[PDB]
């Protein structure tokens, strides 16, 4: 719509900034950390060559 | 109103906020064109 | 109805907006977890390939 | 009854929808648990196809 | 509650229109459901 | 012929909110029985099992 | 309660009708659990 | 005797009433199950037929 | 409790009353079941 | 004693009353157990005959 | 003036009744065990 | 002696009544189980017959 | 106490009467219970 | 809640709006799995 | 002494009788469990004759 | 305390003769026990 | 001599109700420990066992 | 304390009488206990 | 000489209840102490054992 | 924007910075755990030569 | 704060933080150097 | 400080000490029967 | 120094005496179970003769 | 060119203090964590082994 | 903070100057620590 | 030359007490240390054996 | 720098020296342990002589 | 003063610890000579 | 912290002159050490 | 002053202070002089 805007007269705008900043760094360490679990692992996946080998 | 602030105030934010959105889904969207690139996981 | 926006007089709009945030994100967590767990696994199915091997 | 809608000069209306909605998320939660965990899963059975094997 | 008599009155209306809307989805979903998986 | 005097002394919304809750909770109760017991219809395997 | 006697008779009425349509349910319930699978 | 309506004039009704009920409903439960948990059970005797067989 | 004399007289008739009714249907409920599963 | 009805102008009659019913009623729910837990059981005593069978 | 504010006449159709009460609840308790004795004794 | 009676001057009837009555159900709940628990036990002794066998 | 000479007196009297009518019941269970299933 | 009539309007009409546009998202996205991954 | 009745001077006779009447109750409890646990018992001496059996 | 000489004298004397006839009555259940089952 | 002062330094009623409390937790002890010894009475099978 | 010379002294006096006695009984069935069964 | 000036910092009473409730705590302490070595008097069976 | 410099007319400068040094310092020692459980581990290599051996 | 006061921060705030991810950006390229990873 | 003047901790000094000399007697008295009875050292 | 009384200016001689009395007692038991701990043991070492046998 | 203003927005003292612990805390640390590697110095056995 | 422009400049020199001569102390240690055990 | 001002800045009392505390325990820990090592001086058996 | 000597008029001396003692007294402490479990003990290794033989 | 004591009670005070300190160790000192006449230690 | 300058620099003399004879007895210990239980 | 001693008082602590603090130190160093004598740890 034209007038969505009017959102920021009922939610405040430092409350919703801090929640996204918050939310976003979390989402981002869990993501990184359920990717690292399964087989699409990065680091330890000895490629492309093994180091402690 | 609610949160004290008038019509202008409420328009500038709001353009501040899409344009700065916009932005940050370019650099997710780059990142896993890169990650797709590098190891496809579908 | 006609007159269903009156639910705006007896429903406080910030609340509901809030809650409704909420328990989709809460949702959209839940349901990928539980999907993850089933045999419908995207990421631990080694498909294209296995990268681990 | 022709007056049921009196019902209304007794329970307050915001109160009632705020338990019904609990109430049907909640129930609706439990009831996809409880036909999940019986013989009636469609998630984990294998239909059409297995796609981790 | 502090309700009115004509505040009752649409009340009640509203919420019978919509209650009988989520009954008829909940049957819709239901009539699909034993259409794809019998359980009785 | 007196007996709606019995709303002189309990108050209708106490009575209105016990006895929905108690029906709920009795609902749910008796479905769990009846569930554990032999005659449990969602593990009996009728008309088809379908994990099988 | 603060309930004078015509506003007790009135709800006196309509709780008693409502009961009875709610226990009308219930049987028509039990009738066809009774007809699908009998118990005793 | 004939004045034992004067009970009333010392035990609250209302007390009463509610004590008489919950109590009722309590020993009804109790006994529901003190009567399933012995050899007269008739949820669990395959009686008439056993449904799960 | 603050009841008068025939306030108390009203609550003891009806009260002795239902109570006769719930112990008739108690009655009928354990004359069903000895009827079906004796156990004494 | 001729006077024994002096026991009212010392002990209250509605305690005394709800004493007598609570004490009447835990006692009965007791004993109805001990003589369940002992050899004069009359529910699992397969009389007059076995229903699980 | 008393402990328990009942006065003499109070107390005295109390007594009445709350005896009356007993017996009748005695006689239905023996009542009771001589038909338990009947059915099963346990002495 | 014949001043017995002046020991009402120093205790309390009511709470000597109390006191009294709640240790003698007190104590006669104890013997009957001591002596329930010893071989002077009347209910568990299959005399004059066993019921359950 | 509060309580004056002759009201002492007179609890005296129906508590030494009630002491003895009790210890006379406790005499006569006994009494029967040695009957039946002496001990010593 | 405060809100007048034309305020109440204002917001259904949004609500209503962004809540199509959210279903119309959902909807998309589940037809793509569908596509990749059928469950049923 | 012949001034031994002034003991009433300092201790509480109220006081001292309770205290009397506790401790020679609990006394009299816990000597006859001690007899009890030894071989002076009563109960358990198959005497004048054994009843279980 | 609080109590005069005269009460102290007279509560004295009742005590030491209620004391007196406590230990008799245990004296004769001792004398009664050691006649059935001599301890020592 | 002047030993009797001492009861203006010490209370009496703390004193007498102190006296008693330890006289009878000492008896009580006293008693324990010699039935965990050779010399309990009471289980010593004299002057006859009655359990036997 | 608040006990004059008098009292104080009345007390030492009767609190010495008191404990020789005790002493005396306490002697006593020493005296029989080592006669029955010494311990040294 | 002057050491009886020790009574006017020290308070007499505090001093007598404190010697009595510490030596009543030793004497206990020393008497299980003893009781717990090859120097036990009860269970020594000297003068003669009396549960044989 | 060209206004984006007003986002401190929203947030407090102070609280901002010192978040940022205490997420950067947590952020920093999180990731160097997280390397040296994995292959890439420097310390416990024996590169360029074992020192205990 | 004040307008010029939100100016002159956000000035410095921006050339401290390119500072430091050049910083970050020159280590990560010392890393790569030395132990790839990818 | 404790409220006692000179006269009174002369006379608690004399009695305290007089008391405490005779507990001293009595055990020592005590350990002279114990060491006849049963030598530890 | 031949001002050391003055010691006694700054540190309160109560405290000093009560502390002194505590902490001597707490050391003469210490070093009494040190000394019984070890082989020193005067107690139970059969001398000059075993008295258990 | 003016980033001493940083000074206007932050206290010195606090900022002085957590510098100095988070050093302290930051060297055990690492001490700690290089003492745990095969970097150890201490248990390396050089020169000489001590306790053989 | 209430401090003038001139303190905050002079804290901001002595901070820089300190700042430098400990990361000078830290390099040099760890150039002997490379000298003596190199990691990598 | 200066260095009595010291007490100007620190309560004389307060570091009396602590000095105390601390060389107290500091005893106690040292003593049970070398107790805890093979410089044991009581339970080495020197001069002789007194359990033997 | 010259005016080094400021840092007095922002840190107070009193828990400055304080905090110096105390961590200094812990730092000994520490250290003397961590040496004392190494094999750099001077205690248990029997130099000059073991006194334990 | 901290502890309200004169100059003269402060030297009073020190005469007679320090007279009771000595006796305490005199008698500690022999009651260590008897002990070490019947078990030395060292 | 209240102190003057000339306090201040007071005090920063005498704590430079401790801390450096503090480090030159560390020093001297940590020779005796090496002396004689070399550790590199 | 932060401790209300004059500086007479601070010169007067601080020399009883050193004395009895070098007494001390002496006394530790004749005790483990006697213990070296004795066992010898080094
Ligand atoms: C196979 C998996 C790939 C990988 C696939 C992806 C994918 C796909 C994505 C990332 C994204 C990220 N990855 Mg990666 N990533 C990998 C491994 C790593 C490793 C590592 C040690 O292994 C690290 C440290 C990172 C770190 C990062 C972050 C830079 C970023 C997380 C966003 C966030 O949480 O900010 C959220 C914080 C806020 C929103 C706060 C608001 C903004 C603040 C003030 C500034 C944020 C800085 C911003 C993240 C930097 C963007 C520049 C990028 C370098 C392009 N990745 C491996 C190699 N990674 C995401 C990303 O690029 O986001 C742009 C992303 O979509
Ligand atoms: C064999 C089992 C079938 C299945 C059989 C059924 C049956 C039978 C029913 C559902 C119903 C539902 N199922 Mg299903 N369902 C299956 C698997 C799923 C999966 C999954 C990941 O596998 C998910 C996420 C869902 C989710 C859902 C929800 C959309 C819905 C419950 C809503 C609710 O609780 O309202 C509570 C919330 C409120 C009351 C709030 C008020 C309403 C708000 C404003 C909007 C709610 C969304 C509404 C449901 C929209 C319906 C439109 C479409 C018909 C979906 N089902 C499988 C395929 N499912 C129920 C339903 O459709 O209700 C209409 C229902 O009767
Ligand atoms: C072998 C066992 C049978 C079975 C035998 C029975 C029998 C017998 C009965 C039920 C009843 C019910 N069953 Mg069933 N039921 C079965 C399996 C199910 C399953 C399932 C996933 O398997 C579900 C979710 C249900 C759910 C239900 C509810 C609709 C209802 C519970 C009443 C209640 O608690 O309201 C209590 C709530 C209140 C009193 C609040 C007041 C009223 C509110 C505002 C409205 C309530 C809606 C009402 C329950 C709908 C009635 C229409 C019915 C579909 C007939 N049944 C199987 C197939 N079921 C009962 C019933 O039909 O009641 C009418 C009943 O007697
Ligand atoms: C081998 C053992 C015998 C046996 C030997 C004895 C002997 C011996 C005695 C009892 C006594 C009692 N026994 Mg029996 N008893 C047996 C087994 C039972 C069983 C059972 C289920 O097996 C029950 C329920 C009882 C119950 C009783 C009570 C009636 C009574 C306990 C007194 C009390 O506590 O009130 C104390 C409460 C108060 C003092 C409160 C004040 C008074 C209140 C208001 C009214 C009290 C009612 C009074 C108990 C009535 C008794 C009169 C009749 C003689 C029954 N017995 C078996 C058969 N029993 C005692 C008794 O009869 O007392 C008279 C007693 O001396
Ligand atoms: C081998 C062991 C003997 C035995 C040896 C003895 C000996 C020896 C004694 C008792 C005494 C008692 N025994 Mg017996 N006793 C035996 C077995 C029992 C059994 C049982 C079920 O087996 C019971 C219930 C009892 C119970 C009793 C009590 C009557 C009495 C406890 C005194 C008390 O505590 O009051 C203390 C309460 C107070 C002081 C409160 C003040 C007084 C109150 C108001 C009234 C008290 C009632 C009084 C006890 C009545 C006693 C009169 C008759 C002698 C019974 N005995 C067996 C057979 N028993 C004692 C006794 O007889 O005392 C007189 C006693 O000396
Ligand atoms: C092998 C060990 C010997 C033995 C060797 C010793 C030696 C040695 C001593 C005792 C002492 C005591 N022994 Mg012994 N004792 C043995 C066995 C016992 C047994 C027992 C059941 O076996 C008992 C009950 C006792 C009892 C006692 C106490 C009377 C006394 C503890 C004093 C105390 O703690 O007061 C603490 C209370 C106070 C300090 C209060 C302050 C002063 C008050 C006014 C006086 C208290 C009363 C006084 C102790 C009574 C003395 C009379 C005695 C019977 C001589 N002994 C065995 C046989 N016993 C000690 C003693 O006799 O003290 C006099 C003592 O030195
Ligand atoms: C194989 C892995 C490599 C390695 C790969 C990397 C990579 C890649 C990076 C680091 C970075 C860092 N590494 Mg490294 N690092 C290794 C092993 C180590 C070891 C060790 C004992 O083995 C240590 C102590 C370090 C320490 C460090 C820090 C200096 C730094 C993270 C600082 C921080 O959290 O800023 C958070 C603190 C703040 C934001 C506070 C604000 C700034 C304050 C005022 C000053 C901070 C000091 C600053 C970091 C100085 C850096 C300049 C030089 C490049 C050292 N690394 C090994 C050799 N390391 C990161 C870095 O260099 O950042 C510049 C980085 O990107
Ligand atoms: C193989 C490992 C090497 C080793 C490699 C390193 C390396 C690399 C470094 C150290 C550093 C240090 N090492 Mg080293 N170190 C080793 C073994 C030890 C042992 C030991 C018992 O074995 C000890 C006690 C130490 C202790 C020390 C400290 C002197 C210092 C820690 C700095 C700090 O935390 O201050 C932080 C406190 C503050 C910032 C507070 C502010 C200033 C305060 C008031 C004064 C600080 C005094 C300062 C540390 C003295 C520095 C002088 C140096 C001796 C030259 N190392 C072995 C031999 N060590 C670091 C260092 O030298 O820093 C200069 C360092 O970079
Ligand atoms: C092989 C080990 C040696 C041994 C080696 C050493 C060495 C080395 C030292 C001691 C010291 C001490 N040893 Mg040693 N010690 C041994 C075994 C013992 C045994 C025992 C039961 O075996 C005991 C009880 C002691 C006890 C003592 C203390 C007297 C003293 C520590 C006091 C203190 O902490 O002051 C802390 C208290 C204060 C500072 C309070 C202020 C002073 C107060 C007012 C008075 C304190 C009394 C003072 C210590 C008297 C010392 C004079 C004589 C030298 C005894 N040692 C064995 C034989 N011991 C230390 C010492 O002699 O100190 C002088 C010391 O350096
Ligand atoms: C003020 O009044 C005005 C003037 C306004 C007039 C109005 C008056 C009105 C409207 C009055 C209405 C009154 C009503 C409706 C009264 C209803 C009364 C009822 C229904 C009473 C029912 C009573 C039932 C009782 C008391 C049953 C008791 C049974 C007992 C205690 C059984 C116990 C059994 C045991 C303990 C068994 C134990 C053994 C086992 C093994 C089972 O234990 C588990
Ligand atoms: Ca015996
Ligand atoms: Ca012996």
């Amino acid at each position: 719509n034209a007038n969505l805007y009017k959102i920021w007269l009922i939610l405040d705008p430092r409350r919703v900034l801090v929640s996204i900043v918050a939310f976003q760094i979390v989402l981002g360490l869990l993501i990184h950390m359920i990717v690292l679990s399964t087989d699409l692992n990065w680091l330890d996946d000895n490629i492309p060559v093994s180091y402690q080998a | 109103s609610l949160t004290g602030l008038t019509d202008d105030e409420a328009k500038e934010f709001h353009a501040i906020f899409m344009q700065s959105m916009y932005a940050w889904f370019g650099l997710v969207v780059i990142a896993h064109l890169l990650a797709w690139l590098y190891r496809p996981w579908l």
